[PDB]
């Protein structure tokens, strides 16, 4: 199927920073991935982005009364969805499960929710950052995310290694521990 | 239950 | 670590010849729902979701043929120029730590492509299966580019390996990105 595509796409942009203290509402219009139009409530009216969508933000500027309820929609649709959608988006935390193991160690955080976390690994109490390799942040697609820190290391007998996390579900560390082979082990 | 909201894009003009 | 801005985005788009389109929004990136053009149903991305709003599925049928109108609209005053194809990257992960025998998932995420037309197909020892499979719809991104996730249940195996196979039409030839334990 080598038949020409045609893509037209629309996007509204609700942009909150400080909770819904500050709040941007973009309208883009967008054909063949190139942006042609858009409306910003930073500016109040239309304004073409590319020669293509001169014709649009002239037409749509001149209706009037769309126009004032589309610089109302910050409060009108923005706020009120945020409003909405609060309890269960902003406010989901989902606690990471940590899983530690040989590969390299790996270090899997897994299953957490929202995506800001910190994975630290140490040796015998001291924090490592060499040999340290991640997969940074990825995104599951379910309302979950994960990422896999590797710790390049020369296992020797006797060397404990902590994986740490701390991320907004929990309030204190959480910490797996993985320990090479003993070698001799003595009373004291 | 609370009703979320959409925006509508405007028609460009056909003539 | 506290997120301190959030963006909710609503993206439709509609694609010819094809007659396809699509209305959802999002949340930093995360499906909050969409709706089923066919069902006439808006589809929450965690069930739970519709349990705290709704949505009335009719206003994004009206949307979606605005939408069909500009497009063609647009697609002449461009004088035919056709989209330039973006081939996607894949990825396979699974969504935990895999332990055999236990029901795990494969996820096969697929990023950076247009137009929103892919065609997926998983192998398992070099045959396509589909029981248990799920997917999303194309989910926006800043570059207008898309991003689709697709799905497969599975019991970890030391001897099965798996294959997410793309296929778009940006790609000179179709993609495989596999996985073993």
């Amino acid at each position: 199927d080598t038949r020409p595509r045609f893509l037209w796409q629309l996007k509204f942009e609700c942009h909150f920073f400080n909770g819904t203290e500050r709040v941007r509402l973009l309208e883009r219009c967008i054909y063949n991935q190139e942006e042609s139009v858009r409306f910003d409530s930073d500016v109040g009216e239309y304004r073409a982005v590319t020669e293509l969508g001169r014709p649009d933000a002239e037409y749509w500027n001149s209706q009037k009364d769309l126009l004032e309820q589309r610089r109302a929609a910050v409060d009108t649709y923005c706020r009120h969805n945020y409003g909405v959608g609060e309890s269960f988006t902003v406010q989901r935390r989902v606690e990471p499960k940590v899983t530690v193991y040989p590969s390299l160690l790996v270090c899997s955080v897994s299953g957490f929710y929202p995506g800001s976390i910190e994975v630290r690994w140490f040796r015998n109490g001291q924090e490592e950052k060499a040999g340290v390799v991640s997969t940074g942040l990825i995104q599951n697609g379910d309302w979950t995310f994960q990422t896999l820190v590797m710790l390049e290391t020369v296992p020797r007998s006797g060397e404990v290694y902590t994986c740490q996390v701390e991320h907004p579900s929990v309030t204190s560390p959480l910490t797996v521990e993985w320990r090479a082979r003993s070698e001799s082990a003595q009373s004291k | 239950v609370s009703k979320w909201r959409m925006a509508t894009p405007l028609l460009m003009q056909a003539l | 670590m506290i997120k301190e801005e959030h963006v909710i985005i609503q993206a439709e788009f509609y694609l010819n010849p094809d007659q396809s389109g699509e209305f959802m929004f999002d949340f930093d990136g995360d499906e909050i729902f969409h709706v089923d053009m066919a069902k006439k149903e808006t589809v929450w991305r965690l069930e739970e979701f519709g349990r705290f709003a709704s949505f009335e599925a009719q206003g994004a049928l009206a949307n979606i043929a605005v939408d069909k109108a500009n497009l063609e609209i647009m697609t002449k005053r461009s004088n035919y120029t056709p989209i330039t194809n973006v081939p996607p990257e894949v990825t396979v992960l699974t969504n935990s730590p895999v332990e055999l025998r236990e029901p795990n998932v494969l996820i096969c995420f697929i990023d950076k492509f247009t137009p929103p037309v892919v065609n997926v197909t998983w192998l398992r020892n070099g045959k396509p299966v589909t029981t248990g499979v799920s997917e999303t719809v194309f989910l926006p991104r800043e570059d207008h580019l898309f991003r689709k996730f697709h799905y497969l249940p599975f019991l970890p195996s030391t001897e099965d390996v798996y294959d997410c196979r793309v296929e778009h039409w940006g790609l000179d030839e179709p993609l495989l990105k596999h996985w073993e334990f």
